[PDB]
């Protein structure tokens, strides 16, 4: 099990249900940029639209793998975000800004054609 | 047996009425205007040219020939009969038959298809 | 009842199943072939949008897929149910709905539409 | 009297069988591949248009099919009638019309009728 | 048993007729006349190619080559045998083979072949 | 929880995790085909990259859901195959014939522009 | 002693008189498949319009080397079938699909230069 | 009797066998398909032109050559022999000799070598 | 019985065997003649590659159907004459001029289509 | 095993040599002298990539390479291992990837990838 990933075109996707704790986040996170070691990536697109519900120890967590992986040397868009996630619980509480979010994953795979030429 | 016809050619709607000359055309009053919200028809064809005849409800008939040209636009009657005019009481676009009817809803649409 | 709305828009023919679970229409395939060559139709579809949970009818509805090859060009499914392909207990060509169907209907008679 | 047709303008090769629906009638598959190599014929329509209804031995006559397939070129079974298609379970290409059957068997051989 | 022969390849009706040359074969004079008006052929062909002799009917074989050309037009005698034409008692246009007497037919209906 | 789909440029994304069951097969094959109603999809691209071993009736199943899709109106590939499934489950007589398998995700969508896009 | 095969260029033109039985029949199976090997070839026209009659034993013999020789390495092409025997050929029942046979053997040459090396 | 050697030239794999012809030596099969995902080659070759003869193996041979078609696709089978399906039991695309295997094999990936 | 005739776009071929007697030769010459006037031709390619001793008798024959050949209107081509054939026996009361002979068959063509029919 | 390994591509046939390393294996020489008046014998590579090692015989091995060069075109040693050439105790054309030897082999024939 675990959460997966997938190369594609020079870039990497990857698809995330309702996970629980920063303990399913930490066993996600070394497992995100263990691979993108693996792959020599640019983009990293984290689909999260089949979320219900984010803890707040998550939110310096995924609000900090944006700060992680862009020192490891690639770009993240944070698409598919949910109204109730998004109010109160990506409040202003943190440090957000510098993300890059978009909607959908059709208008974020097209954000990311273009920062690899096209 | 409450249900008739939809359809969608991706701009309008054709739809069929086999013969059903009875107070029944309350359901296609009806289940007819809920598809125009649906999807964005513009153009709708009728296509009554397997009835005979209308009996008492044409009344029925031109409200719903007149509820689509303030719900999205064009409405047209498509082969009406020759015993089926007979009297006219009461204007309304129409048409001669199925195939010809179709081309000139693109042509208010400014379409029209060669190769 | 009496009932199955066949007509021609274009060159090819249109065709709509109803909610018409039952094995006593086989005149589905009686009365459309009777009508198929009673006109000039060379291409046609079926779109059972909704008709879901249908029973051993293959053996009437896909040996009716294999008679319009014969007496016509080919003939098109359009847009099954989730549930319907499901049973498959035991080739033709499909597509996902009306619209985009017969657009690949005339891409096989070779015309599109323009502007 | 029990003979049908040869004759041809030597690209193809028309033929006609009328109302004949008896096994004793095997010279339309004797008597056909004899014409076959006496010229030098290619694809050779059936045209079987008047014709009904052929109940018991159609090997006499979907095989000589594939007769022809090995001997010269393909063979169009043109415009079958609706009952005779009406259960056959027991591929190769057919048309509707005689004159649209004359269309698709001159472009395998790379002609048409055009000014 | 009631047939002579009837077809249908392109706008041109053409007609084949093996050996019956007997009085009672005034239905070969009929058939070409009542095909003839339903669907609409210019040119007409004849092809007895096959046919030893002609007793006493040219009066209702090419006497009545005359009504056709008042019906539409151009009667054509393909290959008339060589003791078929020994003493006329009795003009007309014919030709020697079907494979070139058609390529006069669309000349005259002014259409022509491409490769 | 599930295995999900995710649309990307009018094609699916099917990633699956170590799934080694007929019965939860069959409970993931109605998500395959409850979506691609949904969205009008044209190629579904099934990664089983992610898979070790399968059952044999599994494979009369999965080895079908090629004719569940085709059916439905949109192609199918099969991307990323074991090697070791190849040869200890499909040298069974069952009979894959016209499934167009590509070999890895970066020449699927490759391949999948060709049914798409000119 | 033997049946007469020559060559032309990059192409064997068989033709066959008349025959024995079986015996002479693997004779000249042996004999086609070893020439075919002894030089180099792309394609085979097999002549047998002087044939009016084959048994059900030899037929398979000519649906032998109508098929050995395509997993060999070269198409086939088998001319000129007279019409008495093409009867027995399907009232046995064996297509012979891949063929492409023709009339005669000026015409069967017309396909085959123009398929394989134009 | 160590193993088979394979290397590549970029775009194909190529693959020698020598006399191996005995169902104990399945390492043919399963150390060629180990390299398969090792390096994605697309076309690749078997080149069996020198071996006589096979009896032990008439279908798992042919039972792999389809199952690379599974993962690369299609394999290319170079130089069968004559004592080699002289006689069988009873598809395959196949070539040859090396120079025209190979030569074809790249015009099935698109690319060429010119002058 | 094994002596094949093979026309080829108004340009004969002709097969030769291993033969013993010139009573074969008698029943062989007619048959070559009678086959150039059922179809017109430009060129018959005589081939006696197989034939590694000749009677004297034979040598004969063999330089007679070219002057049966001549006035047919088609000309001829002896391709591929072995040595021993050729060295100490057609040293005999020949008188070949105008024979046009080639080294083998496929080469023997094109030794007559660029003379004549083209 | 009378046998080291044989392959041949187009024009530069090429060899291959797997794990065996002793002085008994001189027939990689005697059986590769051969074939360079079997066919034209334009540049050939070595490729022992599957070798792991040889101390005792590189007269062998390298003076072969002045062997070929003196009857045909030459040798490129492709893909020497790491600890291989570390034992070197004691030029020619060579490389480090059969993939890549071809691109420089090629070069030597006038023959370069094209698309």
């Amino acid at each position: 099990m675990g959460i997966p990933i997938l190369k594609l075109g020079e870039c990497l996707l990857i698809s995330i249900q309702s996970e629980l704790d920063d303990h399913t986040a930490v066993e996600f996170q070394e497992d995100l940029l263990a691979k993108i070691h693996e792959t020599s990536a640019r983009g990293v697109v984290i689909d999260i639209t089949s979320i219900d519900f984010i803890d707040s120890f998550i939110a310096k967590i995924l609000g900090d793998v944006v700060s992680m992986s862009k020192l490891m040397g690639a770009k993240v868009v944070v698409t598919g975000i949910q109204p109730a996630v998004a109010i109160t619980l990506i409040e202003l509480g943190i440090t957000f800004s510098g993300v890059l979010s978009a909607m959908d994953l059709e208008s974020g795979l097209e954000k990311l054609k273009q920062e690899l030429g096209e | 047996s409450a249900l008739q016809e939809l359809s969608a050619p991706l701009l309008p709607i054709f739809e069929k009425i086999s013969v059903m000359p009875l107070i029944g055309t309350i359901d296609t009053e009806r289940a007819k205007l809920i598809i125009e919200n649906l999807l964005i028809g513009v153009v709708k064809n009728r296509s009554e040219v397997v009835l005979i005849d209308i009996t008492g409800v044409p009344v029925v008939d031109t409200m719903v020939a007149h509820h689509i040209i303030q719900a999205s636009e064009a409405v047209r009657l498509v082969g009406c009969q020759a015993m089926l005019v007979g009297i006219r009481p009461e204007q309304i676009i129409t048409t001669n038959t199925m195939k010809k009817g179709m081309e000139r809803a693109l042509a208010l649409t400014n379409r029209e298809i060669v190769e």
